């Protein structure tokens, strides 16, 4: 089914403390796999998944160049946008760029995406047709026009539809064990007395991948108007993800309560109950 | 968009020379290609942005520098005959997108400046045979004994430049095909009706712009100094 | 040689479709270009293609097939203006050295000589002393090659008669100056 | 020019067992701009040799990072995360609860 | 891999 190859680019201006910071990270699905950062003597693209640790110098030399090139263009763009907005050299500014291509279950291009953001708001967006843009303002309109005159959308569509997809395949293969051989949640329920008369049941879901997951509490196998705390899905550090969902319930009614866990790595949804 | 200079240039083996290139598009990337006759462009050197350079396929003999965004001069260190070639500068927005080239520099390097000559031009007059057989008259032009191959031949009719009816040779002919340093010939045809030929108040001129030495070159031989110049020839129209 | 073109030259009849091909070795190539260069002048960009497929502008069509690593150009309704060298350029992302050029293919658009009247002439120097001139032959005649100086053939266009002759000059210094059978 | 204040979570990689080696995570997320200062604390003392993820961002453009260190939970020891940002008047400190 | 195509804004 749907896989994706995404890069996320960050350029931050550092007035008279060097040129701007540029960081680039590449994900397949929920798995970071490469990285570039211009804080070092040699800034080089580098692996950040064990399964890239065996890619040869042709890969790294090229992607190094590629990142460098983008960094340098992003310096230019930060200057340019300072201009369009008449801001001083003294201020620090952030330009961000996210792009990706997705596969369908057929193994083929499904959709592509590309967006720019100045100082944390949308600036310029590539439209779903990958043939045109959407500016948010006058400044962006100058950028729209420049891109139009340059057939940028064509060039990006070529990357997104073709090259992006070619390489997503290569990576999915190389990282099969991580990307395709999923990790179901290790799943359990803890009990935490609040007061004399009521407890928190908390349903854990640990070490799962990918990050998409659904935790649900049921009273007598049905919804409940009951306090339902749900924490943001969080990285364990090891490539997997964690999440819990708690409800507070009257002590001695913990058996009315069941946790429902849906995740792609399970063969089937699991239900769960506090075991004394 | 891209101003490259100069258009023509002769050089003595061992001389040094700097071709100029400038671009108003304010793009990061700039390049120097050379192109030998019948072949593709080959990349000499390029510059990813101000303050950077990289080598291309055939860097040897050449130096580049990128101080400004706008300019990217190419420097010949010590000229050799092998560096006789046409040089194109280009500007580019991204590394792998559209190259926008300049007008080009055609540059011949020669052992000794004694070997440069201007062209000897001669208008030829229509065959009488062809005047009756067709009622159409071909004026021929022939520019002889020039070197280097740096010429631009025009026809002017009553001191006005014509294009219709015209056909210059594409390349010139080596007077001596053996010698590497042979001089050149170049033919051209202006054809017009036998009626426009025989009106005697009509003037046909074959102009040939030549590019050789500058004023500040130094000449030490009996000939007149092969500077840049035109060389013309004419006939008038004839009642018959 | 990374970018292969055939030098030719290729002939196409005026009005006919011309077709020009290019192959390239590196699967890393991500951008593709057709440049037209008139003798003497600079390369001038005819068409640019990046996505696999067909792209059309005016009389021109380009087709890219990265699977088989060829790019091609088609010129509909060939005009004498289209006579030129055509340059294939790829952008190789694996090596990054700007655009890599093929050797070029020269295209000669030959016009249909209406009424072929192959005649040799002779023309007196407009100052005392003569040159030979093969003229009015047809576009399928190819002119043949010491001290016997023969040019290549070249086509003029009197517009006020919709007339086009081929014309190929020759001369010598010799007194022994045949001319009448100069073009054998 | 948007500014967004960091969300913080503090947790072990594996569920804590006193004496058994583990990892301590601080996950900051939801913040803009990028610049941010995170320390991991044992009993108020800053832990040296803490590492972190490369800087990435979400669909809303907000950034996220994971700071982490090897650690060996004990019954009595306390751990926490201290975070300072531009959106913060003074450091925020979040204490590690091992059941959270 | 990274895009070989980078917009100039």
């Amino acid at each position: 089914g749907s896989h994706s190859l995404k890069y996320f680019h960050t350029s931050v201006s550092r007035p008279g403390r060097g040129e701007p910071r540029f960081i680039s990270v590449g994900y397949v699905d929920d798995t970071q796999f490469v990285r570039f950062d211009n804080d070092a003597a040699s800034p080089r693209m580098v692996p950040r998944a064990p399964w890239m640790e065996q890619e040869g110098s042709e890969y790294w030399d090229r992607e190094t160049r590629s990142a460098r090139d983008t960094a340098q263009i992003f310096r230019v763009n930060l200057r340019t946008l300072r201009g369009y907005y008449n801001q001083s050299e003294a201020g620090s500014h952030t330009l961000q760029w996210m792009h990706g291509c997705e596969l369908g279950p057929d193994g083929r291009f499904l959709r592509g995406y590309e967006q720019f953001a100045y100082d944390g708001k949308d600036y310029l967006t590539l439209n779903e047709d990958l043939r045109s843009w959407t500016a948010v303002d006058t400044a962006a309109q100058i950028s729209e026009q420049k891109s139009n005159d340059a057939s940028e959308a064509e060039h990006q569509r070529a990357y997104l539809e073709d090259t992006c997809v070619e390489w997503l395949h290569k990576y999915l293969e190389k990282g099969k064990e991580t990307l395709l051989h999923l990790e179901p949640p290790k799943t359990h329920v803890t009990h935490h007395p609040i007061s004399d008369h009521e407890a928190t049941l908390r349903c854990w879901a640990l070490g799962f991948y990918p990050a998409e997951i659904t935790l649900t509490w049921q009273q007598d196998g049905e919804g409940h108007t009951q306090d339902t705390e749900l924490v943001e899905t969080r990285p364990a550090g090891d490539g997997t993800f964690q999440k819990w969902a708690a409800v507070v319930v009257p002590s001695g009614e913990e058996q009315r309560y069941t946790c429902h866990v849906q995740h792609e790595g399970l063969p089937e949804p699991v239900t769960l109950r506090w075991k004394p | 968009g891209v101003t490259q200079t100069p258009k023509f240039q002769v050089l003595k083996t061992g001389q040094s020379m700097t071709l100029q290139c400038a671009q108003d598009m304010n793009y990061e990337y700039m390049s120097w290609y050379r192109q030998d006759p019948g072949m593709g462009l080959r990349l000499i050197h390029y510059s990813v942005s101000a303050g950077l350079t990289d080598q291309g396929e055939v860097p040897n003999g050449y130096n580049v520098s990128r101080s400004t965004t706008e300019d990217f001069p190419l420097r010949l260190l010590s000229a050799a005959p092998s560096q006789t070639s046409v040089y194109f500068c280009a500007s580019h927005r991204n590394r792998l997108t559209e190259a926008f080239f300049g007008q080009g520099t055609r540059l011949t390097v020669v052992e000794d400046l004694k070997n440069v000559f201007p062209p000897e031009v001669a208008v030829f007059e229509p065959s009488e045979a062809e005047i009756s057989h067709t009622q159409k008259a071909t004026l021929v032009c022939l520019a002889t004994g020039f070197y280097p191959d740096h010429v631009e031949l025009s026809w002017w009719v009553n001191g006005k430049e014509v294009h219709s009816g015209v056909c210059t040779d594409p390349q010139p002919l080596k007077e001596q095909p053996a010698l590497n340093d042979s001089r050149y010939a170049l033919s051209s045809r202006l054809r017009v009706s036998a009626t426009f030929w025989q009106d005697p108040r009509n003037h046909f001129r074959c102009q040939v712009q030549f590019y050789g030495l500058s004023e500040n070159d130094e000449w030490t031989q009996d000939r007149a100094k092969p500077v840049t110049q035109i060389v013309s020839a004419e006939a008038w129209g004839r009642a018959d | 040689k990374e970018v292969e073109q055939n030098s030719g030259p290729l002939s196409v009849p005026e009005g006919a479709i011309a077709s020009l091909n290019c192959t390239y070795s590196d699967r890393g190539s991500v951008s593709f270009f057709w440049y037209r260069q008139y003798s003497g002048k600079s390369p001038e960009l005819i068409m640019s293609i990046y996505l696999n497929g067909l792209k059309e502008d005016g009389r021109f069509t380009a087709q890219l097939n990265k699977a088989s690593q060829y790019v091609s150009l088609l010129i509909r309704d060939s005009q004498p203006s289209d006579s030129a060298t055509y340059l294939c350029a790829v952008g190789n992302h694996n090596t990054g050295n700007m655009l890599t050029f093929g050797g070029g293919t020269r295209l000669m658009v030959k016009p249909h000589i209406q009424n072929p009247d192959p005649a040799v002439y002779q023309l007196r120097d407009s100052k005392s002393s003569s040159v030979c001139l093969f003229t009015d032959f047809d576009s399928q005649t190819n002119v043949s090659q010491s001290d016997v100086y023969i040019t290549d053939k070249c086509v003029l266009d009197m517009r006020s008669m919709d007339f086009k002759s081929n014309s190929a000059v020759a001369w010598s210094n010799k007194s022994d100056f045949a001319c009448a059978n100069a073009f054998n | 020019m948007i500014q967004r204040t960091p969300k913080i979570q503090v947790y072990s990689r594996h569920p804590a067992e006193n004496g058994k080696s583990n990892f301590l995570n601080c996950y900051v997320s939801g913040f803009h701009p990028s610049d941010i200062e995170v320390d991991l604390l044992k009993n108020g003392e800053r832990i040296e040799k803490v590492e972190h993820s490369d800087l990435s961002f979400s669909k809303d453009w907000s950034f996220y990072l994971l700071y982490y260190t090897e650690f060996t939970p004990t019954e009595k020891d306390e751990y926490a995360c201290r975070v300072n940002h531009v959106t913060l008047s003074q450091p925020k400190i979040v204490k590690w609860d091992r059941d959270m | 891999i990274l895009s070989p195509f980078i917009p100039l804004l």
